[PDB]
Parts: structure tokens; C-alpha cells; sequence
């Protein structure tokens, strides 16, 4: 079973530019595995599936949180870290291009819709439960959870918003911009370490570790 | 991956 | 109105190894066009906003197209150009990690589901009303036009396979490794080009260059 | 992008 509920349960329990952002991440990196553990099933997953589940989806699940986190205001993000990043400082610090990706592809479509916490908790677990994460033990397990989630997911849908019928579609639909924004973001990750002129904290140096 | 592991341990 | 009767009509009209692949590319971004233009309300949108939504999905596009041709072959993909392109072929030319990707998280998911031509062509129609494509000069006409494919889809899915409750959202939840893997796909394009000792023909150049 | 627009014309 896969209650929105506990879904819900785990977001309200958890909740240059560039530097700040990278500080807010590696913070809440530590948050996400706390997030993780409060996911139905998760936990049950051997140890080692936990860990390829969130390497995996980590970016990708920093990301939904801060951009459903920003939903209320305008031209701009919200850190974790109460710090408040603009528009015009991210595109000062060269990096408007995925800033704006964000904000119109993310935020606002979030936004525009009004996607509620439960929502974004449930599409959270559908990226953590990723059975596409390569060496998992058994793929098959984790596709299972992700199937529950979604169904669960729906059900919610339909009942919450049953004027709405393609908000299910519409929530799925975020996914794939999460996903190209995702790699985009870690694509930049990976320069600033490379440069390296930008502080990169532990938790989120080990993230950018190889397997 | 330590910290990861740590982290997830408990 | 968006009929998969129309969708399927659709699929139906248009039915060194990356040396290979790159020809074959180029061929099929021909028979993409006419495609496109075979999907409801396609060509009744500005040309430029056909050619915006042609760009930005033309690999996606191609990817789901041959992914789906080759479900009734083993570690292999299945060409237009009628050539077969096994999954050693393509390691031993430098390409296996995609590749791999691309049978795993495409080729034998579509497998495993039977994903039909009417769910793929509704995929790929959904690909093609890419709302995010940047430059659109109307969005939200974009944005009705996936809602109304998603919208029939579903319907579809419910009519013709309603044991399976779940299949809408397993279809729909192809589309990030869809997209990462198109991502990927372009980024092995780009260097080719770059390095310069595999043949890019016109088109398939085209779609290369910068807007 | 004179391929695309042409093949698109028509
Ligand atoms: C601005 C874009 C760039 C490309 C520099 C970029 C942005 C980016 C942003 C965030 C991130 C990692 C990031 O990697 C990047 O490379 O995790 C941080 C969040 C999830 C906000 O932690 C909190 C505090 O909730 C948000
Ligand atoms: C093998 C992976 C790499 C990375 C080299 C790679 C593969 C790849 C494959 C295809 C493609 C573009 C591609 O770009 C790539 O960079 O469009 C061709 C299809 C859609 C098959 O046209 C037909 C004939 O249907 C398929």
C-alpha cells in the first residue's frame, strides 16, 4: 500500500548566487534522505538500491522542492536557507539560461496549476522510485512502488480535483522538464567543481562522486 | 559513497 | 477534437554503425515532416511554431519511432533504412552505453507492456506539442493540443486495455527516459559533427545548427 | 532552417 498520506506526512516533515545555492543543496541533502526514509517502502529496500535510488534522483528531487518552495513568488527561488535568489542575480552570475528553465518550466507551470504538497510529495516518490537506476537489485521491486505511488497518485487526483480530469497527466507531465532541467543543472554542477572556484560542501562533492 | 551510507544506516 | 483513429492513420502513412545511423536519421526526419503534418492541427499552427516544435522534438521523436520498430528483436535496433544494428555493433563503435539505455529504458519497456502504434503514436504526438519549446508565440494553443492527445490517449487506454488501470501513466512515464536519452543521443550528434569523420547528411545538419 | 520550412510549405 502507498498512502498520500505518508506521502504528505514526509514533505511537512521536512520542510554568488551559485555558492548559496550549492550551500542550500548540500544541506538539503541531508534532508532528503530523511525525506527518503519516511517514503512507504523505501526503507525496506535493501541498502544498497536505497543508495543507486538516491544518487540517482537526488538533483531531480532538490529540484521539485525548491521550485513548488518558489510558487509565490515572482521571478525567483527560495533556498532552504532562507536566502531568496532573483532572476536578475542568477542571470548576473551566468547561469539565467537554467534559472529561466526553472522559473516558466517549473515554478510557473506548478504555480499555474496550483499543485498542491501532496502532488508534488507523490511526484517527488515517483523520481525516487526509479527503477530505470542502474544496478539495482531488483528493478522489478522498484517499479512496483513507483506503480503504487501513481496509482495512489491518481486516486488522489480524482478525488481532490474531480473537475480537473487530466491533472494526473498534466502533474506526470512535469517529468520530463524536470528531468532535462535536472541533467542541465548537474551539467553546471559538474563545471563549477571542475573550475573550482565555487565551494562544493561534502554530502554534495560525494554526489558528484563516480559510482 | 559514505555519507550516504551513514545517513541511511540511521 | 483529437481522434487516435487519426494519430494511428498517422504512424501507419510514415511505416561504422553510427555512419549508419546518422543516414538513417537524416531520411527520417524527411518522413517526420509529413508525419507531423498527418497529426490533427499540426499544420493549422504558424509555420514558425511547426518548425520550433519539429526541432525540439525531432530526436525524441525519431528515438521513440525506431525504439518501438525494434520490440520484436533481441539486443538490437531496427533501422528505416532496413539495417539492423545489434547491441555489440554499436559497442564496438565507442556507442554501447546509449545504446544499452535505449533497450533497456525504451525498447524493452515497450516490449514488456505491448505498448501498440495508437499508444506510441499519441506518445509521439504528445512529444511534438512540447509546450516548453522556447520561441512558441502561443503556448497555451501548444499546451491544448498535448491536453486533447493525453486526454484521447487515456480514453484509448481505458477502452482497450481496462485491466490494466495503471497503463496511461506507464506510458507517460517513458517520456523522462525519452527525454534523457534524446538528450544524450544529441550530445554523441554534436561530437560527430565536431570531430568530423562520420557523415551528417543535410537535414539532419540542419537540425545541428543553432536557432 | 531552409529544409524544415520548405518541406513544411508544402
Ligand atoms: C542556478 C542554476 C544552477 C545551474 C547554478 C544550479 C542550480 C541549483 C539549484 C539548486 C540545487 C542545485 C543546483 O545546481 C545548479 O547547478 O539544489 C538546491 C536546492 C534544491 C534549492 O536546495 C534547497 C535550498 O532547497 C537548489
Ligand atoms: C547509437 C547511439 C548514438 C548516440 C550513436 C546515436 C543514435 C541515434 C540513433 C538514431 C538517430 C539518431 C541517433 O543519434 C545518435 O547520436 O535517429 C535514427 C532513427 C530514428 C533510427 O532513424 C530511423 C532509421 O528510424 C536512430
Amino acid at each position: 500500500d502507498m498512502p498520500v498520506e505518508r506521502i504528505l506526512e514526509a514533505e511537512l516533515a521536512v520542510e554568488d548566487p551559485v555558492t548559496n545555492i550549492c550551500q542550500a543543496a548540500d544541506k538539503q541533502l541531508f534532508t532528503l534522505v530523511e525525506w527518503a526514509k519516511r517514503i512507504p517502502h523505501f526503507s525496506e529496500l535493501p541498502l544498497d538500491d536505497q543508495v543507486i535510488l538516491l544518487r540517482a534522483g537526488w538533483n531531480e528531487l532538490l529540484i521539485a522542492s525548491f521550485s513548488h518552495r518558489s510558487i509565490a513568488v515572482k521571478d525567483g527561488i527560495l533556498l532552504a536557507t532562507g536566502l531568496h535568489v532573483h532572476r536578475n542575480s542568477a542571470h548576473s552570475a551566468g547561469v539565467g539560461a537554467i534559472f529561466d528553465r526553472v522559473l516558466t518550466e517549473l515554478v510557473s507551470k506548478m504555480r499555474d496549476m496550483q499543485m498542491d504538497k501532496t502532488e508534488l510529495g507523490c511526484l517527488r516518490a515517483i523520481v525516487l522510485f526509479n527503477p530505470d537506476s542502474k544496478g539495482l537489485s531488483n528493478p522489478a521491486e522498484v517499479e512496483a512502488l513507483r506503480e503504487k505511488v501513481y496509482a495512489s497518485l491518481e486516486a488522489y487526483c480524482k478525488h481532490k480535483y474531480p473537475e480537473q480530469p487530466g491533472r494526473f497527466a498534466k502533474l506526470l507531465l512535469r517529468l520530463p522538464a524536470l528531468r532535462s532541467i535536472g541533467l542541465k543543472c548537474l551539467e553546471h554542477l559538474f563545471f563549477f567543481k571542475l573550475i573550482g572556484d565555487t565551494p562544493i560542501d561534502t554530502f554534495l562533492m560525494e554526489m558528484l562522486e563516480a559510482p | 559513497h559514505k555519507i550516504l551510507h551513514r545517513l541511511l544506516q540511521d
